[PDB]
């Protein structure tokens, strides 16, 4: 899960927008592992796919939202004909 | 080095022209001032901008509001005109 939203360590942790989401964090172990290490393949198997699966579950949550909105679509293009 | 006195263009009517020559003289020293305040501008601007990484958005703005103030004018010189009479552009 997405553990916090913090601003200042997310400035301090030099990150960028569009990395400036939710599961922000994670990759605050993510690249002190790739400058730590050389961000080779064989640098952090669990690491990458700890931050993998919190985007997977961002993934998950806004196809919830796109359900939301075809739905609500669908039941105004119903409601219209009456 | 040497700091020549400015003149204020404007006010010695024009034909004690050692007199108007320094006042030109100081007018293009002010404009070449106001020019270096400028440059003072964008050497900050690229130390603020190396520093931020992505960080445009902290601390970097308030340079880039002043900067684009400024760079419009601070340019040229010209000749303070006489009446002003026919405006155009």
């Amino acid at each position: 899960f997405p553990p916090l939203l913090s601003q200042e360590d997310m400035k301090k942790h030099k990150i960028l927008l569009a990395y400036r989401d939710r599961c922000a964090a994670l990759l605050v172990p993510l690249n002190e592992c790739r400058k730590k290490n050389y961000y080779m393949p064989w640098a952090c198997g669990h690491e990458r796919h700890e931050y993998e699966m919190c985007e997977v579950a961002d993934f998950q949550r806004r196809v919830k939202a796109m359900d939301k909105l075809k739905a609500e679509k669908i039941e105004q293009a119903k409601a219209a004909a009456a | 080095h040497q700091r020549p006195e400015l003149v204020s263009f404007d006010d010695i009517n024009y034909n004690d022209h050692k007199k108007v020559r320094e006042a030109q003289e100081s007018y293009t020293r002010e404009q070449f001032i106001r020019l270096e305040a400028l440059k003072t501008v964008r050497k900050a601007l690229e130390k603020c901008y190396e520093e931020s990484g992505p960080n445009h958005f902290e601390d970097c703005k308030n340079l880039a509001e002043q900067y684009l103030d400024m760079l419009p004018t601070h340019r040229l010189q010209g000749y303070l005109g006489y009446q002003r009479n026919d405006p155009s552009k």
